């Protein structure tokens, strides 16, 4: 299938509280591979997953004197967004970024990322051209200046390009008996009773691998989407997911309902009945 | 390098 | 200006008293990242609760799983205790094996 390299930062200040902490995950897909934390005894960009730990010493020493640096930037971009927003230093603030890669089947560069947020709102966004910004605020045209005059969007772009998708492309092959494999759903419905007149329906998946997957309740071959309960898909704590879909049926009509799931471990959609 | 040994003030 | 967390209580696997398994709460979609998270045993806080490294989906909410091992029997129940700045006291799932 497709894959999906992202990095994600979050820093927080915390006035009274000594300097922003700065905690960076690293992810192939819905898989975890590295964390770095600010707050950590001995703070190093650190292993998550089995098949990044063959990389060597400057490989590890290198991410970290990355996050390093890179910590004590978004400790000044806290300090610099208080000014653009006209704030106190009293308060906390965060600061988040996502960026990364997405490659297909053949490992070609499908598109990329990099997106910043300030207390959990977008600020700035590099566009899918790789060469120009969005904006969300006159805060962040200020930071938009300054990125156009300093060709900042150019690198962005050599790295969306090279290392991001050349490192991809290492970390799929390192772990291909897992990150190249996915694992289907194991699925079943449940039925529960409310009263005389209704019962509770619930199709479940379990253990599957990548997150992405779509459970659909239909009566009588119609999608339920607006009378189904969802539920978060949610980490087993194995690699895997759960997740469940629930509705509400009246009594004696159980069999006008059939769930369906979809998922990449699946060569088909499965259909399902309560038993 | 797998992390960009990029970063930009605001 | 904050958004509250989803909680969710739940086990790695499907249940089984006697059998060993591990306990999970899964909390999401909240902002600030700052959480309080335990693991409640008949209303006991857990000790040795371990949890996923901070991180965040596409909206910028915050999601971390909060896990410890356990073996379920048919007579001790289990909660996840939540505070959040959004949240006057803290709010409590209690486990549904049924589930």
């Amino acid at each position: 299938g497709s894959h999906s390299m992202r990095y994600f930062y979050t820093a927080m200040s915390r006035p009274g509280r000594g300097e922003p902490r700065f905690i960076a995950v690293g992810y192939v897909d819905d898989t975890q591979f590295v964390r770095f934390d600010s707050d950590a005894a001995s703070p190093r960009m650190a292993p998550r997953a089995p098949w990044i730990e063959q990389e060597g010493p400057e490989y590890w020493d290198g991410e970290t004197r990355n996050m390093k640096a890179s910590a004590q930037t978004y400790r000044e971009n806290l300090r610099i967004a208080l000014r653009y927003y006209n704030q106190s230093e009293a308060g906390s603030h965060i600061i988040q970024v996502m960026y990364g890669c997405d490659v297909g089947p053949d490992g070609r560069l499908l598109r990329g990322h990099d997106q910043s947020a300030y207390d959990g709102k977008d600020y700035i966004a590099l566009n899918e051209d790789l060469s120009s910004w969005t904006a969300a605020d006159t805060a962040a045209q200020i930071t938009q200046r300054k990125w156009e005059a300093a060709r900042v969007a150019e690198q962005l772009r050599a790295y969306l390009e090279g290392l991001c998708v050349e490192w991809l492309r290492r970390y799929l092959e390192n772990g291909k008996e897992t990150l190249q494999r996915a694992d289907p759903p194991k699925t079943h419905v449940t039925h529960h009773p409310i009263s005389d007149h209704e019962a509770t329906l619930r199709c479940w998946a379990l253990g599957f691998y990548p997150a992405e997957i779509t459970l659909t309740w239909q009566r009588d071959g119609e999608d339920q989407t607006q009378d189904t309960e969802l539920v978060e898909t949610r980490p087993a704590g194995d690699r895997t997911f759960q997740k469940w879909a629930a509705v509400v049926v009246p009594s004696g009509e159980e069999q006008r309902y059939t769930c369906h799931v979809q998922h990449e471990g699946l060569p088909k959609p499965l259909t399902l009945r309560w038993e | 390098s797998s992390t960009r040994g990029i970063s930009q003030l605001w | 200006i904050q958004r509250t967390p989803k909680i969710q209580v739940y086990s790695r696997h499907p249940a089984e008293n006697g059998k060993s398994n591990f306990l999970n709460c899964y909390v999401s979609g909240f902002h600030p990242s700052d959480i309080e998270v335990d693991l409640l045993k008949n209303g006991e806080r857990i000790e040795k609760v371990e949890h996923s490294d901070l991180s965040f989906s596409k909206d910028w909410s915050f999601y971390l799983l909060y896990y410890t091992e356990f073996t379920p029997t048919e007579k001790d129940e289990y909660a996840c205790r939540v505070n959040h700045v959004t949240l006057s006291q803290p709010k409590i799932v209690k486990w549904d094996r049924d589930m």
